[PDB]
C-alpha cells in the first residue's frame, strides 16, 4: 500500500534498468515502468529522462530522436513542453535543449530532435516566429545552427574549409521563401557559437572518458587506449589502492607491486602509476565480473588479503588475481563495492538469458 | 633549409635559443626554445585521410570493399552506424550493384565540395 | 554476453592491424559519413518548405 523501501536488491533493480536503457533504451524504459520506478506515461518517462542521474545523454538522444515509434514521439514532446525556451534568442535555446540532451548522431535523429525543439520554440516564442515569411525557416535556421557548432569545431573540417560568417550568412540566402533571415540575426549567432561551443551537460559517460585520459597519457593515426572503457552503460565505481600478490603463500616486500584499481559497474581494471608530478596510469589487466567470486584470506605474510576467482558455469574454476589492501577497512570497502557488481552483472546476464530464451 | 632560424634568432635578444610566447605568433606571422619552435612550422586534408582509412579495411589492395564486409566494421566499430545507415552508404558507394564497394568513388562522392 | 561482446570487438579491430589504427579508420569513415548525410539533409529541408512542419498535430 505505501511506496517500496529502497533496500538493497530495490536499488540493484533500479540500477539495472538504468543499465539496460543505457544498453537498449527501449528494454530499459519497459523495465523501469514495470517495475514501478517511472509512471507509464510520456510525460512521466519525459521527466524521468531530463531529472535522474545514470542515464547516458547520448541514449536519451537515440530514444528521443526515434521517429517511427508513437510512444518516443510523445515522450519527446513533453520533453520539449518541460522547457520554457520564452524570450531567447534561437542558439541561446537550442544550447539549453541539447545541455540536456546529446544531439549528435544519425541525421534522420538529429532531424527529429531539432524539428520538436523548433516546434517548441515557436510555441514559446510567437512575436519571432511572425517575423519571419515562413514559420519553417526557425526549423531550418536551427539545423543550420547545429551544422555550423559541428563545422566550427570539428577537426574533420580543415580551418581552410571551416564556414566564416558570409559562408555562414550566403549558405542561408533566400531560406524565407526567397527572403533572407535579417543579416544581423545570422551575426549574432555565428558570433555566439564562436564564443562558446554548443556542449552537452555531463553524465557518467563523461566520467569514464577522463578516466580513460588517464590512463592513456597525451597523444595521431592511432589515439585512445587500446581497452574500450566508455561505453554508454558503464560507470566507475570506486578507485582502490592495493598491492598485487603474484604467491599468498610467501612474502614480499612492503610496497611492492602497487596497484591502482578502478572498479566499474561490470569491469575490474588493474593499471600501475606511470608518473606523479597529476597522475597517470599504465594499463595492465582488466577483468569480466561475470562469474568472478571475492574471497578474503589472512596468513603469516598477508593481513589483508583479495583472492579474486573465475567461476564461469560450464567451465572450471581459476584464479584471477590475488591482493593485499593497506588496511581492513579499505579490503572491506572494495570488496563489498566489487560483491555488489558482481551481483549485478549476474542479475542482469540471468535478465538477458531469459529474455533470449523467450524470444 | 633554415629560414626560419633567422626570423627566430631576429626575436631571440640574449642569443640563448629562446623567443618568447608574447611574440610567439609575431614570429609565425613573419619561454620556446628552438626545438619547440621548429616543431610548430612543421606541424593532411580530408579527402586523403578518409582514403587511408577505406584502405585499412582493403586488406588485399584491391581498391574496393565487400559490402557485408564494410556492413561489419561500421555498425560494429567506433562511432556504430546505425542499419539504415549503412544501406544508405552501399546504395551510393555499390556503383555496380554486384555487392563490392568502391570506396576511391565514394570517398569523392563524399567530399564533393 | 557483454564479455563475448567485447571479445568480437576487439578481434575485430585486430583483424585490420592495430586496433587503435582500425577503430580510427572506422570513426574517419563514420565522422565524414554523418557530416556528409547532415549537409545533404539540409539541402533537402531547405528544399521544400511548404510542408509547415511547426504546427504540431
Amino acid at each position: 500500500e505505501f511506496a517500496f523501501s529502497n533496500d538493497v536488491i530495490r536499488k540493484r533493480h533500479y540500477r539495472i534498468g538504468l543499465n539496460l536503457f543505457n544498453k537498449k533504451p527501449e528494454k530499459g524504459v519497459q523495465y523501469l515502468i514495470e517495475r514501478g520506478f517511472v509512471p507509464d506515461t510520456p510525460v512521466g518517462v519525459a521527466h524521468f529522462l531530463l531529472q535522474r542521474k545514470g542515464l547516458s545523454r547520448q541514449m536519451i538522444g537515440e530514444f528521443l530522436g526515434n521517429r517511427q515509434k508513437q510512444f518516443n514521439r510523445d515522450v519527446l514532446d513533453c520533453v520539449v513542453d518541460e522547457m520554457d525556451f520564452s524570450t531567447m534568442e534561437l542558439d541561446e535555446a537550442l544550447r539549453k535543449f541539447q545541455a540536456h540532451i546529446r544531439v549528435q548522431g544519425e541525421a534522420q535523429k538529429v532531424e527529429r530532435l531539432i524539428e520538436a525543439f523548433s516546434q517548441r520554440y515557436c510555441i514559446c516564442n510567437p512575436g519571432v516566429v511572425r517575423q519571419f515569411r515562413n514559420p519553417d525557416t526557425i526549423f531550418i535556421l536551427a539545423f543550420a545552427i547545429i551544422l555550423l557548432n559541428t563545422d566550427m569545431y570539428s577537426p574533420n573540417v580543415k580551418p581552410e574549409r571551416k564556414m566564416k560568417l558570409e559562408d555562414f550568412i550566403k549558405n542561408l540566402r533566400g531560406v524565407d521563401d526567397g527572403e533572407d533571415i535579417p543579416r544581423e540575426m545570422l551575426m549574432g549567432i555565428y558570433e555566439r557559437i564562436r564564443k562558446r561551443e554548443l556542449k552537452t551537460n555531463e553524465d557518467h559517460v563523461s566520467q569514464v572518458q577522463k578516466v580513460e585520459k588517464l590512463i592513456v597519457g597525451k597523444k595521431s593515426l592511432h589515439p585512445g587506449l587500446g581497452c574500450v572503457l566508455s561505453l554508454p552503460h558503464r560507470r566507475l565505481v570506486c578507485y582502490c589502492r592495493l598491492f598485487e600478490v603474484p604467491d599468498p603463500n610467501k612474502p614480499q616486500k612492503l610496497g611492492l607491486h602497487q596497484r591502482e584499481i578502478f572498479l566499474f559497474n561490470d569491469l575490474l581494471v588493474v593499471t600501475k602509476i606511470f608518473q606523479k608530478k597529476s597522475v597517470t596510469y599504465s594499463f595492465r589487466q582488466s577483468f569480466s565480473l561475470y562469474g568472478m567470486q571475492v574471497l578474503l584470506f589472512e596468513n603469516q605474510y598477508y593481513p589483508n588479503g583479495i583472492r579474486l576467482t573465475s567461476s564461469v558455469p560450464g567451465a572450471d574454476i581459476k584464479v584471477l588475481i590475488n591482493f593485499n589492501a593497506p588496511n581492513p577497512q579499505d579490503r572491506k570497502k572494495f570488496t563489498d563495492d566489487l560483491r555488489e557488481s558482481i551481483a549485478e552483472v549476474q542479475e542482469m546476464e540471468k535478465h538477458r538469458i531469459e529474455s533470449e530464451l523467450e524470444k | 633549409i633554415a629560414e626560419f632560424k633567422e626570423a627566430f634568432s631576429l626575436f631571440d635578444k640574449d642569443g640563448d635559443g629562446t623567443i618568447t610566447t608574447k611574440e610567439l605568433g609575431t614570429v609565425m606571422r613573419s619561454t620556446i626554445d628552438f626545438p619547440e619552435f621548429l616543431t610548430m612550422m612543421a606541424r593532411t586534408d580530408s579527402e586523403e585521410e578518409i582514403r587511408e582509412a577505406f584502405r585499412v579495411f582493403d586488406k588485399d589492395g584491391n581498391g574496393y570493399i565487400s559490402a557485408a564486409e564494410l556492413r561489419h566494421v561500421m555498425t560494429n566499430l567506433g562511432e556504430k552506424l546505425t542499419d539504415e545507415e549503412v544501406d544508405e552508404m552501399i546504395r551510393e558507394a555499390d556503383i555496380d550493384g554486384d555487392g563490392q564497394v568502391n570506396y576511391e568513388e565514394f570517398v569523392q562522392m563524399m567530399t564533393a565540395k | 554476453s557483454s564479455d563475448l561482446q567485447d571479445k568480437q570487438v576487439e578481434m575485430l579491430e585486430r583483424k585490420y592491424g592495430g586496433r587503435l589504427v582500425t577503430r580510427h579508420a572506422a570513426r574517419t569513415i563514420q565522422t565524414a559519413f554523418r557530416q556528409y548525410q547532415m549537409n545533404k539533409n539540409f539541402e533537402r529541408l531547405r528544399s521544400s518548405m511548404s510542408e509547415n512542419r511547426m504546427s504540431r498535430r
